[PDB]
């Protein structure tokens, strides 16, 4: 079916976990371990804490975000 | 530093000084030499810059040794304590940070001044907010052992503080 559902909200990069996973605190609030986007990985786009990044977030589990855009 | 001893002295009349401080006045150099020989010592020109050169009957080698000892003392009293440096990073985890802190503490105890630089590398823009915060935290942690000699001074791809021991 492919559901259009996600929230394209931004956030501050709090902390770098392994893989390229980050606890990023959003515009609105809650910090979710957010993993980097595949696209980003492909174009080698690094992130460090102290950044403002676009983070696509799921309806099923609003706890695992996905860092979409290059900052 | 060093002088002319007995045979090295070529000047004819010299002022003769004793083992402790025996003023023998301006005598001949030969006479002085003879005196030294009698004493089983050596006449050494201690003030070549003085009225018919001032020359002490002494054990020259002994004097030299004494001088050397004094020099050594001076350089051992020059305080071996210096700067220990501890490059931190931006993304430094907790355990590692604590280890670093411990190291710093040890250095302080030893007596050392501590260059507590934060290494930066990539973005180096958000740097002060996080890096500065980290530095502040470090300072807070060492409130009791370390007085901040400095304040965070960004030069290269980094920012350095120095730290000093609280009480000497």
């Amino acid at each position: 079916a492919k559901e259009k559902d996600t929230i394209r909200t931004e956030g501050v990069v709090t902390e770098a976990l392994p893989n390229a996973t980050f606890r990023v605190k959003l515009d609105s609030g809650p910090e979710i371990l957010a993993y980097i986007s595949g696209k980003m990985r492909m174009h080698y786009i690094r992130i460090l804490p102290g950044d403002r990044v676009v983070v696509e977030i799921t309806p099923y589990d609003p706890t695992r975000g996905r860092i979409v855009y290059r900052k | 530093k060093e002088y002319l001893t007995n045979e090295r002295i070529r000047a004819k009349q010299v002022r003769v000084v004793g083992p402790d401080g025996k003023q023998l006045g301006i005598m001949d150099t030969r006479e002085a030499l003879r005196l030294a020989q009698e004493m089983d010592l050596d006449l050494v020109l201690v003030g070549p810059n003085a009225d018919p050169p001032v020359a002490r009957i002494m054990d020259y080698s002994k004097w030299r040794y004494e001088q050397q000892m004094a020099e050594k003392e001076a350089r051992k009293k020059a305080k071996r304590t210096e700067v220990k440096s501890i490059k931190f990073r931006v993304k430094i985890d907790e355990h590692d940070y604590q280890t670093k802190l411990g190291h710093i503490k040890r250095f302080l105890q030893e007596g050392h001044k501590v260059k507590v630089t934060i290494m930066f590398r990539g973005r180096e823009v958000a740097h002060p907010e996080l890096g500065e915060r980290i530095l502040n935290r470090v300072t807070e942690d060492l409130k009791d052992l370390a007085v901040v000699e400095m304040k965070p001074e960004m030069l290269g791809r980094d920012m350095n503080m120095l730290l000093a021991p609280v009480k000497v």
